[PDB]
């Protein structure tokens, strides 16, 4: 994973993200999610995802939230205030601990003021404490602004390491991208049916064709404008559309 | 270096309060982890609150509303404005300027009694004699009696003597009232020979009287 | 959950040995503490940082031994001169645990109390009430006894004492009781006996005066 | 039981302003009827403001808006901001607890003349003469003149003697400034004899001098 103070970024783009596979895993310990909840993620587009992602300690995963204080929330990774995503954490003890101590992870201890929202701040510069020049010198009125977690393999919950992932769904002003899942059932034929391929919603009889569109082609049209073949999107193969009887 | 200095305790009662000015003798207590830690007497420290270098609060259990902290870094102060003191605090305070672990923290007292008393002391002498005499040393004292206001000092000769001379733990009667009794041993040769006078002050009170002993009549 | 540490106090030693101080921590906790220096009526000062690497400003006489759980400290060849108590923090978390303080005394050897009795002042007398004070000076072992008697009769419950903390040169301690009477109580008897019991003593001292003999 | 006690009295001008506090020694201000109640020096009462155990105010005819009431039960204090005082309410005010009747009501005073004297004291001793004195006893004072504020003491020997001792009331001269003079018979075989030493205190200001009365040369 990535340090506290420095945490990674990667922004998911255009393709079919399928939140259930997460939702329903069970092996995540902490899932939030503030600006929606859970199950309805699996039903919504966006523009940009973002993945935040980070290892803290045990204790320290509830300053990841909108509206916190405390030495992570303030300076190493701040949330805005109307935050729209979801918070996921597990533990990771096995992975990240190590006897005699693991100091491969640190955090910032000391700043100037806090961070603003999903600002960042990689510097190292010896935190300046006595009006006296510190000159870049150690000693007095001068404190080097990073501490290292040391995890040890027999610590007490609430000291052992805990990976985090932030999920932020941002929608700018775009045509479009990512998007849920999109649920289906099955295709039936010969009895009048209520049917919706893909936005095409209407009611009738379903049949084989024998007709053949050209592969870019989804649906046929009449003379006068109606709407009486179409394409399966899975299987890829032409249906008539008859309307079912009156009279 | 850096040479914390705190001011501001007393006597009150309950429903009172009080601001406490951790005076920050040394610099930039503007960029600094400062906390407030306390003890009752007898008994084991306990942690109250705490400033973050960017401003947060974070207080203890027990005292968790009700108690407020803040800084001042222009004047370089802290301070610490409490109110409705369960009369249960009445305890010991302290300052510290935690720099990754702590020290470099002062002192200051604070007292919380239910009661109005701030009389101050009924002192007598206590004589040399031949039953505090033994050869070549003879003791003599001051006792000191039936005050509230817990901090009391007795000095002899307006701190001269140090050698002998020993001021007991005050006791606590039932009545509600401290008592004490210092006490100096001095050469059996010198009885009356020169001067001690004991120089009590009460500072909570205004207090101060000198009282000379001398061997029994 | 919060952390709960635990210490075995009361140390008594001599100068220039070996002593060592252990600190329980009743949960998980990593290897990140501190031990203190408390004098009596006065500010801590810190010598263990968060694990072994003392802090400066301190002699080379203590050792902390850091682990997972079950923290340690030792001092090798001691020097008169820390009457005190030893606590145990523990930093990172904000509301930290403390311990329980280990107070150290300083075996001495066989140093007997000077003992003197006071009768009560003629101006104490006038306020209507006898204030019986009896002091035993310098001693190192502090459990000794105070037995007051009135007219041979042993006096329970009318007496309180205190001690003084172990003196930074001599390593002795002072001891004093006061018998509190009424004035009228007071006149009702003759002899006021204070009877001192201790191990620099072969039989009690009993120091006395008689009420109203110049 | 209950021992109400106020603090907040002065001096000002008008537009001015002044909060009152009255300091709830004793209980419960959180659930009583309490008031102010006003009288001008020399005149009958005069009812001000009133609170209800629940918030209500209720101002009097001519303090008809410009005033303010309120309480605070965490401290026990009522507080009374006022403003724009027309300098005609120069008076003595009282707060009293409304119990079904009125009784447990503490003082305070206030003062809101349109200048700005304050000087304090112009004192000579009237010394003992014959022609005060008469068979066994003789009469010594002191005078203290040309002060505006209206607060002002004046002790004898550091207030040792209280026979004879007999503080007339201020008179106001045209000059606008206030004067007065306090007398103290004493045997006419001591007229020189002990200390008659007058303590002359100006509160508003802080003026404190000593004078001795003798006899005339
Ligand atoms: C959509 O997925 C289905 C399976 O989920 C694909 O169906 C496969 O079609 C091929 C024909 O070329 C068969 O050989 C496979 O056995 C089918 N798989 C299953 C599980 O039935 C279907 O082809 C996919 N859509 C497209 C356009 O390829």
């Amino acid at each position: 994973f990535a340090s506290v103070y420095a945490w990674n970024r990667k922004r998911i783009s255009n393709c079919v993200a399928d939140y259930s596979v997460l939702y329903n895993s069970a092996s995540f310990s902490t899932f939030k999610c503030y600006g929606v909840s859970p199950t309805k993620l699996n039903d919504l587009c966006f523009t940009n995802v973002y993945a935040d992602s980070f290892v803290i300690r045990g204790d320290e995963v509830r300053q990841i939230a909108p509206g916190q204080t405390g030495k992570i929330a303030d300076y190493n990774y701040k949330l805005p205030d109307d935050f729209t995503g979801c918070v996921i954490a597990w533990n990771s003890n096995n992975l990240d601990s190590k006897v005699g101590g693991n100091y491969n992870y640190l955090y910032r201890l000391f700043r100037k003021s806090n961070l603003k929202p999903f600002e960042r701040d990689i510097s190292t510069e010896i935190y300046q404490a006595g009006s006296t020049p510190c000159n870049g010198v150690e000693g007095f009125n001068c404190y080097f602004p990073l501490q290292s977690y040391g995890f040890q393999p027999t610590n007490g919950v609430g000291y052992q390491p805990y990976r985090v992932v932030v999920l932020s769904f941002e929608l700018l002003h775009a045509p479009a991208t990512v998007c849920g899942p999109k649920k289906s059932t099955n295709l039936v034929k010969n009895k009048c049916v209520n049917f919706n391929f893909n936005g095409l919603t209407g009611t009738g009889v379903l049949t084989e064709s024998n007709k053949k569109f050209l592969p870019f082609q989804q649906f046929g049209r009449d003379i006068a404008d109606t709407t009486d073949a179409v394409r399966d999107p899975q299987t890829l193969e032409i249906l008539d559309i008859t309307p079912c009887s009156f009279g | 270096e850096v040479q914390l200095v705190e001011s501001g305790g007393g006597l009150i009662q309950p429903g009172g309060s009080l601001r406490l000015s951790c005076a920050a003798s040394g610099f930039t207590v503007s960029s600094n982890y400062m906390s407030w830690v306390r003890q009752a007497p007898g008994k084991g420290l306990e942690w109250v609150s705490v400033i973050y270098p960017g401003g947060s609060t974070f207080y203890a259990d027990s005292v968790k509303g009700r108690f407020t902290i803040s800084r001042d870094n222009s004047k370089n102060t802290l301070y610490l404005q409490m109110n409705s003191l369960r009369a249960e605090d009445t305890a010991v305070y302290y300052c510290a300027r935690e720099t990754l672990a702590f020290d470099y923290w002062g002192q200051g007292t604070l007292v919380t009694v239910s009661s109005a008393s701030t009389k101050g002391p009924s002192v007598f002498p206590l004589a040399p004699s031949s039953k505090s005499t033994s050869g070549g040393t003879a003791a003599l004292g001051c006792l000191v009696k039936d005050y509230f206001p817990e901090p009391v000092t007795v000095s002899w000769n307006s701190g001269a003597l140090t050698s002998g001379v020993h001021t007991f733990p005050a006791v606590l009667q039932s009545s509600g009232l401290y008592s004490l009794s210092s006490v100096v041993t001095v050469p059996s040769s010198s009885l009356g020979t020169q001067t001690y006078i004991c120089n009590v002050n009460h500072k909570p009170s205004n207090t101060k009287v000198d009282k000379k002993v001398e061997p029994k009549s | 959950d919060i952390q709960l540490t635990q210490s075995p106090s009361f140390l008594s030693a001599s100068v220039g040995d070996r002593v060592t101080i252990t600190c329980r921590a009743s949960q998980g906790i990593s290897s990140y503490l501190a031990w203190y220096q408390q004098k009596p009526g006065k500010a801590p000062k810190l010598l263990i940082y968060a694990a072994s690497t003392l802090q400066s400003g301190v002699p080379s006489r203590f050792s902390g031994s850091g682990s997972g759980t079950e923290f340690t400290l030792t001092i090798s060849s001691l020097q008169p001169e820390d009457f005190a108590t030893y606590y145990c923090q523990q930093l990172n978390s904000y509301p930290p645990a403390f311990g329980g303080g280990t107070k150290v005394e300083i075996k001495r050897t066989v140093a007997a109390p000077s003992v003197f009795i006071f009768p009560p002042s003629d101006e104490q007398l006038k306020s209507g009430t006898a204030s019986v004070v009896c002091l035993l000076n310098n001693f190192y072992p502090r459990e000794a006894k105070v037995q007051w008697k009135v007219d041979n009769a042993l006096q329970s419950g009318n007496s309180q004492e205190s001690v003084t903390e172990q003196d930074s040169k001599d390593s002795t301690y002072s001891l004093s009781s006061t018998l509190t009477l009424s004035k009228a109580d007071y006149e009702k008897h003759k002899v006021y006996a204070c009877e001192v019991t201790h191990q620099g003593l072969s039989s009690p001292v009993t120091k006395s005066f008689n009420r109203g003999e110049c």
